[PDB]
């Protein structure tokens, strides 16, 4: 759970010569074509 | 829309809303202007 709802944590990387920010903007884009009711958040590391 | 209730409305923002509230950055207490649904046996005392 993450911030009091169901979660599940993904861990993953930016491919060599990416930024990370770059790298998220991707998983964004990819978590908004999921179903309904399915939303994200960034936590450890992604979030400072 | 006429969907939902004043009681529809109350259970979700009490079951959705009020806890990530009550978490926020230089958020204190947090007051509910109704109730979360809870499972009500409405007893008979004629059948019971």
């Amino acid at each position: 759970r993450y911030n009091g709802l169901p979660s599940m944590e993904i861990l993953g990387q930016a491919a060599p010569g990416k930024s990370t920010g770059e790298a998220m903007e991707l998983m964004e884009q990819l978590a908004s074509k999921l179903p309904t009711g399915v939303g994200y958040d960034w936590t450890g590391m992604s979030y400072q | 829309d006429g969907t939902m209730t004043q009681e529809d409305i109350s259970d979700y923002v009490a079951a959705n809303m009020k806890d990530a509230i009550s978490r926020t950055s230089g958020v204190g207490d947090v007051q509910l202007f109704g109730s979360q649904y809870a499972m009500r046996i409405w007893m008979n005392p004629n059948e019971l």
